[PDB]
């Protein structure tokens, strides 16, 4: 009982540093002549789910694993589960893009920028947050239609198809998977392209592995649990869901940091917010 | 330099008719093109506008969707179609230069004009001079008025005015109020106040005969005022 | 609205030159260009020729990219009153003539340039494609005569590619900036077809860099 | 150079050496009276407000 | 020889600079004594000017204070408006080096020069709506640095060497060549009565021409380093000058000497533009340092300071009422204070 009020504190300690690691990056997106690149907006849709990631959708799910169960109302459960994901993949589909973006204009770097514009950019990082709203949004709120009566506990909060393997499987494979399958070649690629001396090399991949392999330690555990979770139920303890539910969070508030660090003129405008005050 | 227009005729009702002039001598993509009309024995009406680009087009009250407008910039000419004539529409139909920046000279060059015959809340613009007599060397204050005031909240006021020798294509003299357009000599000089607006000449010659139109250009549709015809 | 008629129509001209503006911002973005410097007579004729009163531009274009190599070096006035007006230039293309070192010496004043240049506020960033030509003189010249006049630093032996290589690090070691930018040495004389070839895997190179340096990945 | 231009040199400065000057006394009471007598013509001193500055919006 | 005119140079020199210490009763901060202060100057943006893209070099206000002219690093022109924020004209320019403007006195024409040695002169109230090439003037060695209009019918022209010239619009050539100075000449401005400009060089040297005969009046030495602005009191009697020094000086044309050294221990950077504002009392100064300035002219202390830009202020300047100032920084965007 203490245990988890004490560790509510860190948890809020950590919901801060998320919400001000997001307001001070897409302030600096706009305020800032040099960083409003038609590449810097990319970063800020990205600063934009992680806004709607951390303010909601992290702390309602502490609110929900404080008693265990969810005592406020099972409609709140019906539409959390539909405001997470959409946006927790749209996040995923987003980095996955800029690493599209990336790749494009490493091995195309005079033909690629020049084909994109301002409204070829925006018909795709549009494209990218309304493919998981498409996707997850509908498959949350029919699934308990299709079969017309519901799946998930009052008390209880969790997915309403995440048992059967056809269709958890099938919703974790384009969510986790390919981004995945997809962002390692890329960066292999991009590595590759980066040698033609020795320090750029070193520190472009010395920074591609502290973007892919963060990615892959916060969403790995979680998602090789969703996997685990279809036919066992008893096979791992509950509590270990909500433990593991943290690390495509913190990928979520470590993002701004993978991005602002890498950049020498996010620290400085940082540096310049900071002692505005 | 030249706006000549094509098209009309001999039509019967309900014909429809494509009135295009060929541009031929300015940056005809940087100019704010418009369409006025004049029956054979009455004034000036407004019908039609296009914007640099075919940004914004704007019509009439009569012709309001019943005539396209349209404007080709590769090869430097002007159409507007028109459908289901009808025997009030007979007009010479002038092809009008506009360009819209500070200090600018709108309406400033108006074409020839088209010959069309066909067989069987809003601005006034008042002026009861007409079959008025002059004599060269002595001067005339042609009066005016409006239904609205014409000085905007911006500083100035949008009252043009005009003037047609017999059988010439109309010509800008003052494009603002107190003001003077190219090749216009100094004899012209507006004075104006609110909704009454006069035209001062100090003194004329025997060239500048004619009937003088006012027009309004604080908001569309840019309604003109009835003939002033000085006689010799 | 609280706008005239003709107000309305001068925000439509300039939201379309605000349009044109930049349908011609992008294009010109996306050109590459090449500040061409160098010495006095230090063979800047044959390589503009090479290569397809005030500024003299060039627009030559290979692998489908389009150039512009500025020679501003016939300006004759003070270098560093519009040496800012090349803000943002890809590349600054450096000549020097190789085989005039027994010619008052005047690499020591070219070398002067170099660092003066490399190490300039304005040029932080610009990288320095820079060109060591006449070549084939420099090798007779240097059978003919020794180089060790020039330089009393210099002790190596009687070896062409030993001395092409000393001189090539010493130009090299000039800049106090050895890692905001890069520097891009090449052996070129007239029977070479090869630099052309040669600046464009370099400006590749260098916009790579850009683009990096862009999204902020450095 | 050094003949020519010298004596070029040399006879130009003579009448830029010739011109009267006054005392600084009058010299700079005149620039003193100047901004006096245009304080109220100065848009930037005194700040105008809304009404008669084309700025406003 | 030589040695017997040097040495009557320098005693002549000696001679100028004994004649100057007899005439200098008191220095103009011991006669601006006991005065009302100016005091702190509050300044906020009015217009943000967002059309370029490259880096800003040059500006000028019209005659009637509602326009602007620009030059950017692109090879653009934008005649700019100020009361509200439109283009009235777009010129794609000949060649993307361009550090000069000059609004005409009647508003019909525009100058446009920089490192190509050609002031471009376009014209722009004309029949057949475009802005074209009046004339292109031809005739100077080094780049052209600045641009003055006395009328629509002559310009005068200072560039990169050691000579301005006053040139003609019915025939493109020159008609007096001031040739009398050494160094890069880098700003000039005229005066109220159109007879007599000054231009600075690198040299650190202020020379006083006169337009009508063609001859040097004045020289204005004692300053340290090369100066890059130069704006007349509006009384025309007397300028201001701005240097990589740091340091600003407002000289008299009838004293010959130094009235005010306008330095401050935290500046550093030079001067880029210098522009008085009306009825003389303000001092505007573009700095380096990212940041503009505003000094009084009677006391040398420093009224508010005008920092709104995040790069090099190139140029600034009041309008000719004393209403509005625009200033132009190497950041694409220019800002018109109040």
């Amino acid at each position: 009982t203490v245990e988890m009020v004490f560790i509510a504190t860190v948890t809020g300690s950590l919901s801060l540093v998320t919400v001000v690691g997001n307001i001070l990056v897409m302030l600096s997106i706009k305020v800032n002549r040099q960083l409003q690149t038609v590449n810097n907006y990319f970063l800020f849709s990205l600063a934009c789910a992680d806004l709607i990631i951390g303010a909601f959708s992290m702390n309602l799910y502490t609110v929900y694993i404080i008693k265990g169960y969810w005592p406020l109302g099972a409609v709140v459960c019906d539409l959390w589960l539909a405001l997470d994901y959409v946006v927790s993949n749209a996040s995923v589909m987003n980095l996955l893009i800029i690493s599209f973006d990336r790749y494009f204009c490493v091995t195309k770097p005079l033909t690629y920028p020049a084909r994109r514009t301002t409204k070829m950019a925006g018909l795709m990082i549009a494209a990218a947050w309304v493919l998981s709203f498409v996707l997850w949004a509908p498959a949350i709120l029919f699934w308990q239609f299709v079969v017309g009566k519901r799946t998930v506990p009052d008390n209880q909060c969790f997915i309403q198809f995440l048992s059967n393997p056809a269709v958890t499987f099938g919703t974790a494979i384009a969510a986790f998977y390919l981004p995945v399958v997809i962002m390692t070649v890329l960066y292999i690629h991009i590595s590759l392209a980066s040698r033609s001396m020795a320090a750029r090399e070193r520190k472009v991949t010395r920074t591609i592995f502290a973007i892919l392999l963060a990615f892959i330690l916060t969403w790995t555990p979680y998602n090789v649990m969703v996997l685990v979770n279809t036919f066992c139920q008893s096979c791992i303890p509950d509590t270990v869901w909500s433990i593991g539910y943290w690390l495509c969070y913190v990928n979520s508030t470590i993002n701004p940091a993978c991005y602002a660090l890498c950049n020498a003129t996010f620290k400085k405008t940082f540096r310049h917010l900071l002692l505005c005050q | 330099v030249q706006l000549v227009e094509s098209g009309g005729g001999l039509v019967q009702p309900g014909g429809s008719r494509k009135l295009s002039c060929s541009a031929s001598g300015f940056a005809f993509s940087s100019f704010g093109m418009h369409w006025v009309r004049q029956a054979p024995e009455k004034g000036l009406e407004w019908v039609a506008y296009i914007s640099s680009g075919s940004g914004t087009i704007y019509y009439a009250d009569t012709v309001k969707g019943r005539f396209t407008i349209s404007r080709d910039d590769p090869k430097n000419t002007l159409f507007l179609q028109m459908t289901s004539l009808r025997s009030e529409d007979t007009a010479m139909y002038y092809c009008v230069r506009s360009i819209y920046y500070y200090g600018s000279s709108p309406f400033d060059f108006w074409g020839q004009g088209t010959t069309l015959t066909v067989s069987s809340s809003d601005i006034v613009m008042t002026q009861a001079t007409s079959s008025v007599p002059v004599t060269p060397g002595e001067s005339v204050s042609i009066s005016c008025r409006s239904s609205k005031s014409l000085l905007h909240s911006n500083g100035n006021t949008y009252l043009y005015w005009f003037l047609q020798r017999p059988g010439q294509s109309p010509q800008l003299l003052i494009y603002r109020m107190s003001n003077l357009a190219s090749g216009v000599p100094d004899r012209f000089s507006g004075s104006g106040s609110g909704t009454a607006f006069t035209l001062t000449i100090s003194r004329l010659e025997a060239e500048d005969v004619g009937v003088y139109y006012c027009m309004q250009h604080l908001e569309y549709p840019l309604t003109f005022g009835a003939g002033t015809k000085l006689e010799l | 609205c609280t706008l005239s008629a003709e107000d309305k129509a001068a925000v439509e001209r300039s939201k379309m030159i605000d349009r044109n503006l930049r349908e011609d911002g992008e294009k010109a973005a996306r050109e590459v260009k090449l500040l061409l410097l160098g010495a006095g007579e230090s063979g800047k004729s044959t390589i503009v020729k090479q290569m397809k009163t005030g500024i003299v531009e060039t627009h030559f274009t290979f692998k489908d990219l389009h150039f512009k190599m500025f020679d501003v070096g016939g300006q004759r006035s003070e270098r560093k009153k519009w040496i800012h007006c090349f803000e943002g230039v890809t590349a600054i293309i450096f000549c020097v003539a190789l085989s005039d070192y027994d010619l008052m010496n005047r690499m020591h004043e070219s070398m002067k340039l170099f660092d003066s240049i490399c190490n300039n506020k304005w040029f932080t960033d610009t990288s320095i494609i820079l060109f060591l030509n006449k070549k084939d003189l420099f090798e007779e010249k240097i059978k003919k005569s020794p180089l060790t006049i020039c330089y009393p630093e210099y002790a190596g032996s009687n070896t062409y590619e030993e001395a092409a290589a000393y001189i090539q690090c010493q130009f090299e070691d000039l800049n106090k900036r050895k890692d905001t930018k890069e520097i891009y040495t090449h052996f070129t004389c007239a029977t070479d077809t090869k630099n052309v070839q040669f600046v464009f895997d370099a400006v590749t190179d260098v916009i790579i860099k850009n683009n990096l340096k862009d999204c902020g990945l450095f | 150079a050094s003949i020519a231009q010298a004596r070029k040199l040399v006879e130009q400065l003579k009448m830029e050496a010739n011109i009267d000057r006054i005392k600084v006394s009058k010299a700079a009471a005149d620039l003193m009276a100047y901004c006096e007598a245009h304080a109220k013509e100065d848009p930037l001193l005194t700040p105008v407000p809304a009404s008669e500055n084309p700025f406003r919006e | 020889e030589l040695d017997q005119l040097r040495q009557e140079a320098e005693q002549l020199k000696n001679q100028i600079r004994d004649a100057r210490k007899a005439c200098a009763d008191a220095t103009l901060s011991q006669i601006t004594n006991n005065i009302d202060p100016v005091g702190r100057i509050q300044m906020r943006t009015r217009r943000t000017l967002r059309g370029h893209l490259a880096k800003i070099y040059a500006m000028h206000w019209g005659t009637d204070s509602r326009l602007l002219v620009s030059a950017s690093q692109d090879g653009k022109l934008i005649i700019w408006d100020s009361y509200t924020t439109n283009k009235v004209h777009a010129i794609p320019l000949r060649s993307s080096w361009v550090m000069t403007c000059a609004y005409a006195p009647s508003g019909n024409y525009v100058a446009c020069g920089g490192l190509d040695n050609i002031c471009s002169i376009y014209n722009l109230k004309t029949r057949e709506g475009n802005v074209r090439v009046s004339r292109e003037l031809a005739g100077h060695t080094g780049y052209l640095s600045c641009c003055r209009f006395l009328d629509d019918n002559q310009i005068v022209t200072s560039s990169g060497d050691t000579t301005c010239a006053l040139w003609d619009i019915e025939t493109g050539q020159q008609t007096t060549t001031f040739t009398g100075h050494t160094g890069d000449v880098m700003s000039l401005s005229l005066a109220p009565d159109t007879r007599l400009f000054v231009s600075g060089a690198c040299d650190a040297s202020a020379k006083l021409w006169d337009v009508r005969e063609g001859m040097c009046r004045q020289t204005f030495t004692g300053h340290e380093s090369d100066i890059n602005a130069i704006c007349f009191f509006p009384n025309g009697n007397a300028f201001a000058t701005g240097s990589d020094d740091a340091t600003c000086r407002l000289f008299d044309l009838r004293a010959d000497q130094e009235l005010m050294t306008y330095s401050h221990d935290n500046i550093i950077c030079g001067i880029t533009s210098v522009s008085f504002s009306k009825s003389g009392r303000l001092l505007l100064a573009g700095y380096d340092d990212f940041n503009c300035n505003v000094w009084d002219a009677l006391k040398a202390d420093r009224a508010g300071v005008l920092a709104g830009h995040d790069n090099r202020v190139s140029c600034l300047g009041v309008t000719d009422d004393g209403m509005a100032v625009a200033t132009g920084s190497w950041d694409s965007f220019l800002k018109i204070w109040n």
